[PDB]
């Protein structure tokens, strides 16, 4: 999806995508149990032109 | 005689993932033909804006020389020497970065080439920068162009570092053949 | 198909991106029309310092200069010469008249006449603009009406109030929404001329 | 007891802002991994276009005047 996420594993809640515009619509991570197994669930929240985005735009193979 | 069908099974698996692969194979290549029909496009709608816009808007002709954009009222020097402004022709090279800016900034936006030094317009509007200040914008200003005419294989023959409207004029006349080609 | 995503929506963006919009933005922000991030016009709370009005009239004088060049008209009586930081116009009977479109700052907003003339006379720019532009078709229309004589730009969206274009003896919030209904003439005559020239 | 997991560890409450400092394309097709050079000096793409390019990182801080690969293999 060339998104850079940044997972919290201690407060997921404060996971965050780095990589991706401001204009792509937020979201929110969720700390669930599903199985017993807990989930960091992410949700997506429903000067001249725009700044270029700065992601990729191609599948990011490697970090 | 589980063996037995677990081989027959095993013998089609292996013919349907080597048909299957060849599909994708054909479909790659066939989109790849059509991607490839996508960037010539895109490099020909390209061309066609910074054309009509180093025409209409902000058109850089030559006048040691020196180099006109939008008008030869608006002129910089070849050498790159712009000592004059730190030590009329301060409003020219004011006037001159200003649009040559503006121009790498629509520039950069048309090829969707992330410029690697941040630099605005406004930058050359305000109060008579510092010969501190001004040197590290112009050198900004430089380095974006110089940059720009790499993406677009712009000659490197042609090219200096402190050329600054030469090195735009050979990035967007006609004879940049590859302007517009998005590539390595 | 990522790549040929990308390279489509590209196309797209270029599409519907003419190069009068990439290089011109005339959007309103608060009270102020502003083109290209530069606030034109001046009130008493918000004090716009000279050297934003003047990087505004530089995008002015270029955005009109560059309208009436895709147009191919030539101004009656004036050349507009678009310097950046100091735009100004050049008197085609009289060259030894310089009307500058920029001002040096100080209380000279109050007593400088030669930026008030300069700005008058590029109403009329805005005028012939807006003349040749009714000329090539009936339909079209600017959203305000000009009085160059008078250096008037009126609102038809109010009771046929009119702001002058002049400095002196004016007021800023007149002032600054005179300069805010040319704007929008010259964001509608670039819709015009990109509404002309797009698909040719 | 004292095996390391990286030999030079993230800074402190490091949250990557996420700012481009270098857009380097120099591979015709597909990078494949990037490996960092243990002491983080380098560090080297390859790719499907059948190079490995060697970046120094020492010049991609706040000096890239030229961000280029420092070698090539092909």
């Amino acid at each position: 999806d060339m998104k850079i996420r940044f997972w919290d594993l201690a407060y997921p809640e404060r996971s965050y995508v780095v990589a991706g515009s401001t204009s792509s619509p937020s979201v929110s991570y969720y700390r669930k149990i599903i199985e017993g197994t807990e989930v960091v669930q992410e949700i997506q929240n429903k000067r001249g032109p725009e700044s270029l985005p700065v992601g990729h735009h191609d599948i990011i193979t490697d970090v | 005689q589980k063996l037995y069908s677990r081989a027959q099974r095993h013998q089609e698996k292996k013919e349907k993932i080597q048909r299957h692969n060849r599909k994708l194979g054909d479909l790659v290549e066939k989109k790849t033909i059509d991607l490839r029909s996508h960037y010539e496009r895109l490099a020909n709608l390209r061309r066609s804006h910074i054309l009509e816009l180093t025409s209409v808007i902000f058109p850089i002709e030559e006048v040691d020389t020196s180099i006109s954009i939008t008008g030869p009222w608006i002129s910089l020097p070849n050498n790159g020497d712009y000592s004059a402004y730190y030590s009329n022709p301060a409003y020219t090279i004011s006037a001159a970065l200003c649009y040559a800016t503006q121009l790498v900034n629509i520039l950069s936006h048309i090829l969707d080439v992330n410029l690697p030094k941040k630099l605005c317009n406004s930058e050359f509007c305000g109060e008579n920068l510092s010969k501190q200040k001004f040197t590290r914008a112009v050198k900004k200003l430089n380095a974006n162009i110089l940059y720009l005419c790499f993406s677009q294989h712009v000659n490197l023959d042609q090219l200096q570092p402190l050329h600054t409207l030469r090195n735009l004029m050979y990035l967007v006349s006609p004879s940049s053949e590859h302007l517009g080609r998005s590539g390595p | 198909e990522n790549q040929m995503r990308y390279a489509q929506t590209q196309l797209d963006k270029l599409k519907k991106t003419n190069v009068f919009n990439a290089t011109f933005h005339i959007w309103h922000s608060g009270q102020f029309g502003t083109i290209n991030n530069f606030r034109l016009g001046r009130l008493p709370s918000v004090p716009v310092e000279w050297n934003e009005i003047n990087a505004a009239w530089g995008q002015t004088v270029l955005l009109l200069h560059a309208l009436a060049n895709k147009m191919g008209l030539k101004f009656q009586r004036y050349r507009l010469v678009p310097y950046g930081n100091h735009s100004y116009l050049e008197s085609l009977t009289d060259k030894s008249k310089e009307l500058p479109l920029y001002c040096s700052g100080g209380l000279r907003f109050f007593w400088d006449n030669k930026f008030d003339h300069a700005m008058v006379a590029f109403l009329d720019c805005v005028q012939q603009f807006k003349e040749e532009v009714e000329k090539g078709e009936t339909r079209f229309c600017l959203p305000y009406r000009m009085d160059v004589e008078k250096g008037k730009i009126e609102d038809t969206g109010g009771s046929g109030g009119s702001y002058s274009i002049k400095t002196q003896f004016n007021s800023e919030e007149q002032w600054t929404k005179a300069l805010k209904f040319m704007l929008t003439n010259l964001k509608w005559g670039l819709a015009w001329v990109s509404s002309q020239f797009y698909n040719k | 007891e004292n095996a390391e997991w990286e030999s030079k560890p993230p800074p402190p409450g490091w949250r990557p802002k996420g700012l481009l400092v270098a857009h380097l394309h120099e591979h015709k097709s597909a990078v494949n991994r990037i490996r960092v050079s243990d002491e983080h000096s380098l560090f080297a793409t390859c790719s499907n276009d059948g190079t490995v390019k060697i970046w120094n990182s020492q010049k991609m801080e706040g000096k890239t005047t030229t961000t280029r690969s420092i070698l090539t293999y092909s």
